[PDB]
């Protein structure tokens, strides 16, 4: 049912959330819960 | 897939470090749900427990005794009131986080089934989901004890299970290289998928709800579409042979991570169909993994029962 | 150190104490033998059953025997895929996989080539390398009455020994353990029972003292 | 002004040269086949892997050195001051990786028999090979103490001759008694105890198993290898004993002795016996091959497959 | 008299 169509749809919703995306934009390590504040 | 999306400027290489380490089982781990609050997790593993970790401070909120051993699978529920189990006893049982007794306790055990339960997913707090060792998925709820819908019609035994993020409907996969699409309101399969070569071992829906990955023993991811009924793109790679055991997408969809058995955890451009990185932290079968709702952080379980929390 | 006003102290104190319920529960696992139970056709599946624990999936007995304990798992009584739940059960110490002998003549196909195949899928796995094999040959005085009356040949064609009792189940037993194709890493177990012999979970327990110690010496330096 | 030189008779020096280059080929060929095995549970594996790595560099190291400076030329420091104290850095670094590595395989193997779940736990291949790096770091940091205290010194008529320079602690007999006393205390009297009393009581575990297996219903031919384990554990233990306790008690000779003792006779003998303590350490470190080969006579095809 | 080896 027109293949090009939906994986252009895949495309066009994944590079709308690609920025925001915080693992492909990646982390700033001070807005990041998992830095590790320990000793 | 590839031609069109190749445009795109790639995504570089990925490198990504333990950013905690969630010690304390005995044995292989099968499953890993995060929570709605992206915050805790729960793990279940072949010892007997399953054990509700938080993962910031890498506390363990809780840990559940289990009354048969084996654990193929578990889910968490998005009001973070219940949590489910189910293996070989094919006994999806349930168990109530949010007590005011203070500990944890089995709600209801779920019997009737003549296999083991591969997979259990929470609709909401009175609807689950499983999929089950005599080629069947079902629909549990809790309240009645009684199976409402038998999802019945595959003829090799099915092995996972995706609920969409709006949970109107649901992805099983199963030992036919037949993913199949259901609904649970109406109570039939819409679409079948085949195109693996062999059994399919882990279907992931796409953040939109309308499509999902599928991997299988056959070393290739496969995403489907649902609306255009066939196969959309074939990851896969040369070099690599084994079976893939757990997928999971990011929150954006860019990258989609798969589980094989070279032993460690590989990380795929979701447009271009390149390995764009290496998550090269266990030592055995990555079993299991899962990506936060928030898309924060990506934890891993694997067999050396070590689950790594990467980011 | 911040303890976040008393609570993250009094969660690492609830964290701690659940690892503590960890340790004691897998000292308790880790000590604990499991053993794995096969076999398709009914074949002494209930009578070894029922003399194990007498001293609708996977049941388990979890039985003592000379001060230490047994898991049993019968596993035959869920029914799937075998290749996709057997690596469930690495790490089992000794399967004990039980055979009928009297199934020799019964047809679906032979029932024994059946069971052989299965024996076969089984003791050549890929998981399975190192685990040894108890086997079982069960219903030994049903199977001498049929053997006085029916020949053997019309199971196995290739043989021509004698009509004899320890001649032909000397040929059956040396049939099932020409089966594994490796032996320098585990070695199959044979016994004779049927619905008497008392003499048998002294046997299981030699077999499992067997496994463990050549578990045991492989784990140290030596061997 | 050439004196210190000790007179020794030459059949005897040719005699423990030899002796000296058959431990050496011995040990190198074993050490290399041993690592090749290994390379090609997994912690006993990195351990045995890590004692024979380190009986190897004692080899390799220590004995071409210590032949060519004390057997042929006997006086002069032939590897100047930074050749001195990183001699004396690796030998010790080397005894105390060998001691502690055998302390480690006893606890792990006491741990493997008497304590299954505390070994499981206490065991992992990221944990082994963490540990075995700390054991190495470890033996560097106790060898900085062979590093600081020794040096060169001349040692000629009058202090000022070039050949007359020796290799020796430079620091008064108090801080040396108690530097290499302690030495000796800790490293060797704390893996004896060790090794001594867990691999008896494992032979204690083993001797029981034997006698219940004379389970004969179910035995094969294997009543071998538990026979051949308690001989592998009493030979480790006592070639431990044996080949690191006469260089200790030399090294507690010269601790001890302030020169108002020492004569002709005790000063050749001091010479002789330092040669048969260097002959002994590398009967250990080239005998850990071969008390692990003779045993596991299929790991020792797999040695005889590889090397043929 | 003292042997300075070690």
């Amino acid at each position: 049912m027109l293949v090009s169509k939906c994986c252009e749809e895949v495309r066009d919703y994944v590079e709308e959330r690609s920025g925001e995306d915080p693992l492909v934009k990646g982390i700033p390590e001070d807005k990041n819960p998992f830095k590790e504040l320990k000793g | 897939l590839s031609q069109i999306t190749n445009n795109i400027d790639p995504v570089g290489r990925i490198q990504m470090r333990t950013r905690r380490t969630l010690r304390g089982h005995l044995a292989k781990i099968y499953a890993m749900h995060w929570g709605t609050d992206s915050r805790l997790l729960v793990s279940a593993s072949q010892d007997g427990k399953l054990i509700i970790w938080d993962s910031y401070t890498t506390n363990k909120v809780h840990a559940i005794p289990l009354r048969s051993s084996w654990v193929m699978t578990c889910a968490y529920a998005p009001s973070g009131n219940y949590v489910a189990c189910g293996g070989l006893d094919n006994i999806c049982s349930i168990y109530n986080l949010k007590t005011r007794e203070g500990n944890v306790r089995v709600s209801r055990e779920l019997a009737g089934h003549t296999g083991y339960l591969s997979c259990c997913r929470f609709l909401d707090d009175n609807q689950i989901v499983t999929s089950s060792g005599d080629t069947t998925c079902a629909l549990w709820d809790i309240e009645t004890g009684q199976q409402t819908t038998t999802f019945t019609g595959h003829t090799g035994d099915v092995m996972s299970l995706s609920l969409a993020p709006d949970t109107r409907l649901f992805v099983s996969g199963a030992c036919d290289a037949s993913a199949k699409l259901w609904d649970v309101r109406e109570g039939m399969c819409r679409q079948t998928f085949t195109g693996h070569e062999s059994d399919i071992n882990a279907i992931c829906f796409f953040p939109n709800g309308n499509a999902f990955a599928t991997g299988s023993d056959d070393a290739t991811c496969r995403l489907f579409d649902l609306r255009a009924d066939q196969e959309l793109m074939t990851y896969s790679h040369d070099n690599i042979i084994c079976g893939i055991t757990s997928v999971s997408f990011s929150k954006s969809g860019r990258l989609l991570l798969a589980g094989y058995d070279d032993f460690n955890c590989n990380v795929w451009d979701a447009l271009k169909a390149d390995r764009a990185g290496v998550l090269a932290g266990h030592d055995n079968r990555v079993s299991c993994l899962g990506v936060t709702d928030d898309g924060m952080a990506v934890a891993t379980g694997s067999w050396d029962s070590f689950l790594k929390i990467w980011n | 150190g911040c303890t976040l006003s008393a609570e993250d102290k009094a969660a690492v104190e609830r964290s701690k104490m659940i690892d503590r319920n960890l340790r004691e529960d897998g000292e308790k696992a880790a000590r604990e033998v499991k053993l794995l139970l096969l076999g398709a056709g009914e074949s002494g599946k209930s009578t070894i059953v029922k003399q194990m624990k007498i001293i609708t999936g996977i049941v388990e007995t979890h039985f003592t025997f000379k001060d230490l304990h047994f898991k049993m798992f019968d596993v035959g009584g869920q029914r799937s895929e075998r290749k996709k739940w057997i690596h469930c059960f690495e790490g089992v110490t000794a399967i004990i996989f039980c055979v009928a002998l009297s199934d020799y003549d019964l047809v679906l196909m032979n029932r024994m080539h059946e069971s052989m195949k299965l024996f076969d899928s089984i003791c050549n796995n890929k998981w399975f390398t190192d685990t040894s094999i108890i086997l079982f040959l069960n219903k030994k005085d049903l199977f001498e009455e049929k053997i006085k009356k029916s020949p053997l040949t019309i199971c196995y064609p290739e043989y021509a020994g004698s009509n004899t009792y320890e001649e032909a189940a000397a040929y059956i037993q040396c049939q099932f353990e020409d089966l594994n194709k490796r032996k320098d890493t585990k070695e199959i177990y044979t016994h004779f029972t049927c619905a008497t012999d008392t003499k048998n979970v002294q046997f299981v327990f030699d077999a499992v003292t067997d496994v463990i110690i050549k578990n045991n010496l492989k784990d140290c330096g030596l061997f | 002004n050439s004196d210190l030189d000790v007179n020794t008779d030459i059949y005897s020096k040719v005699l423990v040269t030899a002796i000296y280059l058959a431990l050496f080929v011995v040990g190198t060929v074993g050490n290399s086949v041993t690592l090749f095995t290994l390379a090609r549970q997994s912690t006993v594996d990195y351990y045995l892997g890590s004692l024979a790595l380190s009986d190897l560099l004692i080899l390799l190291l220590a004995m071409p050195v210590e032949l060519y400076n004390f057997i042929w030329v006997h006086h002069p420091w032939a590897f100047g001051d930074a050749g001195c104290r990183g001699y004396y850095f690796l030998r010790d670094a080397c005894t105390y990786a060998t001691a502690l590595n055998v302390v480690s395989l006893s606890v792990e193997r006491y741990l493997a028999i008497c304590h299954p779940f505390k070994a499981k736990t206490l065991m992992s291949r990221s944990r082994t090979k963490k540990f075995i790096s700390a054991i190495w770091l470890a033996s560097a940091l106790l060898a900085i103490p062979m590093l600081f205290t020794m040096g060169l010194q001349n040692l000629s008529g009058d202090g000022t001759h070039p050949g007359g320079l020796v290799c020796t602690p430079i620091v008064d007999t108090a801080t040396l008694k108690v530097v290499i006393q302690v030495n000796t205390f800790m490293s060797f009297l704390f893996p004896m105890l060790v090794a001594s009393i867990l691999n008896t009581v494992i032979a204690n575990k083993l001797t029981v198993m034997v006698h219940q297996a004379a389970n004969m219903t179910i035995e094969p031919g294997r009543v071998q290898a538990l026979r051949r384990g308690v001989l592998v554990l009493r030979a480790v233990v006592i070639a431990f004993v044996v080949c690191w306790l006469p260089y200790h008690v030399r090294r507690l000779m010269f601790c001890y002795i302030s020169d108002e003792q020492w004569t002709t006779f005790l000063f050749d003998f001091y010479h002789y016996f330092y040669m048969l303590t260097n002959a002994l350490v590398y009967v250990s470190a080239a005998i850990n091959p071969i008390l692990y080969n003779l045993v596991s006579a299929n790991f020792r095809q797999v040695f005889l497959s590889t090397l043929a | 008299r003292r042997p300075y080896i070690l």
